[PDB]
């Protein structure tokens, strides 16, 4: 998902 | 005056190289004189890998210093979830299966936090967002609690700018990038210091300026990580006396001393050779390949890196029902342990009490398991991992088994040696020969002759006297590196080593 | 309870409607009412911009507020040269035809510094480098001496990031940028203030926060440029009172008073019109107009943004051999200059010894400039630029001209009429009708007309004695824009425009 | 260079 871009 | 032992970082696990630095640190200790450990790369969990081994006032590291941290402890740890709920009125979401939570304001997201602990005591990032969900900003916090670094991001992600603060939040030095063959690399440093500002283009001559401000009259540098100290050191004005030390082979191909090229971690120091007071190797060997090889141009001294003391520990209190043979080594090529699998597949048929338990970590690891599940083998080869006390693990220890192709010294030899385990290893550059003598306290073999390899590691499994005699004369070799002896050696070499 | 009148900054020229502010700012001062400008936008040149006319009291900027630098004065002036080459042993190379200079160390291109005057004592702004010569930060320096801003900048001078400081050198704000149609377009703003960090958007956002920080009750706010200014209030509580100033014509085509649609710059403001207390416009016609157009939805009022005082400098001291007619307008297309070199064009066949003396800025001063030297009129039109005081060039003054297709008042057609000297003008909205009376002190003719305007020119240089009965007409005109009647209307408004 | 100045 998009949201993951979120983290690191 | 002080001693300054230069290397780059301290990570997890405790490497050779790094060994011999502390090593060295606890030489000069007992024998009164001043020395700390100087680390370069920025690591903001440096305070938490060190504390194992030494002391905070025992090493200082270069952004520490220009960041106004040396010798700075841990805070008690500040509540952020509480800070950020109650007093900012934030609203947080955790990220499930994570110790992450999101930050709004008010149904708006601002910031995505990564906490290192499950207890949320250690924060470790923080991520900044723009209106379009763009991350402008990431904040890496010390483990000490102060934030020590702000990256800005470009585009996909890419690192631009980085900010170094103090921990009251004054900033300290800038660090300007561009990208090249797609990686980040630093075309200029700002260091705000001493009231003033200064300009470097690298972080070599940043390394070279802290040199220069640690050095005050009649102190001494010693260059251990020589990939980044050589070019440092080379920045150096030749008042500052600095001496190199070699941990490894020398050259690329051992096999030809006269005209292989330099490792690449050392060019930058052979080079330049005339920067140092000398050079120093751990074996006697090395002593005499490098010094022939540089047309005796400075000074070339072995001492060995590693010592041994008395264990309080127990000592070959071995299983009668079954052999235990240890392999202590980086889970690395060079070490070549794949061919300590192929020994095991060999003597299982004839002894099937065996066990081998092999204590490091490495990329290797996984070739390693395939291929003893290949052979079935999983009920008789134990990758143990590391390990950082090994003191039980050598009490019933058989046999130690060092088949690698490459050594400066091998600090893992003695210290088998030390605890009265017998060894049997190739016979390489640089370290086995010196330290073994075959048939005293184990064997030499012809590098890579795995028969030879086999037939004597099955002859002191038959002849467990032999085992008993080899034993003894383990701990009387290891007599040989005690602390004493290296003591006598260092005080000699720092009492002549400055000019006059 | 302070009165505070909203605008977004101050240029090095005055625009119109910072006159219109800083004559309300002076009339209230008269009256002994308090009032305080504010400013939005970041202006490092600000304290200069305004000395000549307000004091480092009557304004807060919204960066000075939170940069805390607001109310704060010039520094004790700081050799810049000298620091570099005698304290940083930096050398220096003056570029050739400026106040900049290239700055070096060990062989290194390091900064450029630019001055904005001849005697090196007021930094402007520096640029510094990498190794690779690639700009990568730009340090901005307020008149006053501190470091304002630090722009990091990406790719071709890209404006990625600004770092807003205290005089101190702490960091108060961060904006963060991304580009929209070649265009760099706020993202992000961050600011500490009162021990906490904040978070927002886009300017109209900590706009909208700083007011509620200047708000207490009582006080009043004035929203004078309205394209930023009511966005903002758009933002902020009903209960914060404001009123809407308009200083144009409103509708796009001035022609559809029912239909056309709404100026860009007043579309937020027409669009919540309830939130405000009022909306002032300068001229009669326009009250009636704006009123019908909003279905007097909240109340329209007439104040007129420019007044005339007794003039303590000399009136109609004519040079009776050659005749000057004057412009006080823009180097802008609206005002259509271009008109008035034809104008002269013409009549240098009739009058020899004619002159127009043009006194403004902007961007057609190129093709004006170009326009007269076409025309070979360099001996009878003259850009004057921008005069901060033109009381002396009213002195002999003949006529005015005004040639715009749009005003909301025309503060110099009140100035020219205050200081004795007749003004012809196209019959435009809004300002010129309610002004001028023609025949009594000056003329008014139908937009662009030139032939028209040729016409009456020209009767009126054919006969001084027409010129002298309007001259005193004008003087008759002024003083129906006293000082004290517009106190009067100022001091009814404010009495009246909060709820009891 | 030109792209000195700004
Ligand atoms: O499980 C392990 C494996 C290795 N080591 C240590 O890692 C070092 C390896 O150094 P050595 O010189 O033997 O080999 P290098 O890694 O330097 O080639 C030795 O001091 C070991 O004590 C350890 O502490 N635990
Ligand atoms: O050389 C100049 C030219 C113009 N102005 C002033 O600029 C303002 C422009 O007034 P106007 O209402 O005509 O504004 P505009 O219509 O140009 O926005 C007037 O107060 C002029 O006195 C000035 O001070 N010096
Ligand atoms: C692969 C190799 O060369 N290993 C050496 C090791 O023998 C030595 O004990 C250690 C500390 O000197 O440095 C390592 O690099
Ligand atoms: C182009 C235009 O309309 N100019 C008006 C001017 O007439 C007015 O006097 C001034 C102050 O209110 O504001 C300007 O915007
Ligand atoms: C995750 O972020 C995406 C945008 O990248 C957003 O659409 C989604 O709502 C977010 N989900 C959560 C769980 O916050
Ligand atoms: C980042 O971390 C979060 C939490 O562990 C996870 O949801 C997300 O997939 C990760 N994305 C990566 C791999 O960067
Ligand atoms: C910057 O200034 C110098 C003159 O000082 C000029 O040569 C150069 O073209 C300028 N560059 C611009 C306007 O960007």
């Amino acid at each position: 998902s998009d949201s993951d871009s979120d983290s690191d | 005056a002080m001693n300054y032992f230069v290397g780059n970082s301290l990570g997890v696990n405790l490497t050779g190289i790094e060994k011999a630095i502390i090593n060295r640190l606890n030489l000069f200790k007992e024998m009164g004189r001043p020395a700390q450990c100087v680390f370069l790369s920025w690591n903001r969990y440096l305070y938490r890998n060190a504390q194992n081994y030494i002391t905070s006032s025992d090493y200082i590291n270069m952004y520490d210093f220009f960041q106004e941290a040396t010798y700075l402890e841990r805070n008690e740890p500040f509540d952020w979830l509480s800070y950020w709920t109650d007093e900012c009125h934030y609203t947080l979401k955790h990220v499930e299966n994570s110790h992450d939570f999101r930050i709004y304001d008010q149904e708006r997201f601002l910031m995505y936090a990564h906490f290192q602990d499950p207890k949320y005591r250690i924060l470790d990032y923080v991520n900044h967002f723009d209106s379009q969900r763009r991350k402008v900003k990431r904040d890496f916090y010390d483990v000490r609690g102060f934030l020590s670094c702000s990256r800005i991001l470009v585009d996909k992600q890419q690192t631009l700018c980085e900010f170094f603060y103090n921990p009251e939040g004054d900033t300290k030095l800038e660090k300007y990038f561009s990208y090249k063959d797609g990686k980040p690399e630093v075309q200029k440093i700002i260091v705000y210091y001493a009231n003033k500002q200064y300009f470097f283009n690298n972080e070599t001559e940043l390394g070279a300026f802290f040199i220069k401000q640690l050095y005050q009259h009649g102190d001494l540098f010693f260059s251990d990580r020589n990939v980044y100290t050589a070019p440092i050191f080379n920045l150096t004005p030749e008042s500052i006396p600095v001496v190199a030390v070699l941990h490894s082979t020398h050259i690329k191909n051992i096999d030809a001393l006269d005209s292989s090229p330099f490792k690449n971690v050392y060019k930058a120091m052979f080079e330049n050779l005339s920067r140092y007071r000398a050079i120093i190797v751990s074996t006697e060997q090395q002593k005499l390949d490098v010094e022939k090889r540089i047309n005796h141009t400075i000074p070339v001294v072995n001492i060995p890196v590693g010592y041994s003391e008395t264990i309080d520990t127990p000592v070959q209190t071995l299983d009668q029902r079954s052999v235990k043979l240890i392999s202590v080594a980086r889970y690395s090529p060079e070490k070549q342990l794949h061919q300590q699998i192929e020994l095991i597949k060999r003597l299982v048929s004839y002894v099937p009490k065996i066990e081998l338990h092999m204590y490091g970590f490495g990329s290797e690891s996984k070739k390693l398991n395939e291929l003893i599940q290949k052979y079935g083998l999983e009920n008789h080869v134990y990758l143990r991992g590391f390990l950082s006390n090994l003191d039980q693990e050598y009490s019933d220890a058989y046999l130690s088994l060092i088949t690698s192709n490459m050594e400066g010294f091998s600090l893992a030899l003695l210290e088998s040696l030390a605890h009265g385990v017998p060894v049997i290893s190739y016979d390489i550059k640089y370290g086995p020969n010196e330290l073994i003598t075959s048939d005293f306290n184990g064997y030499l073999i012809t590098k890579n002759d795995e028969d030879a390899l086999f037939d004597k590691v099955k002859y002191v499994i038959d002849h467990p006297e032999v085992q008993q005699r080899l034993s003894k004369g383990s701990l009387a070799k290891a007599q040989q590196y005690s602390k004493a002896s290296l003591i006598k050696q260092w005080d000699q070499f720092v009492r002549l080593i400055l000019e006059h």
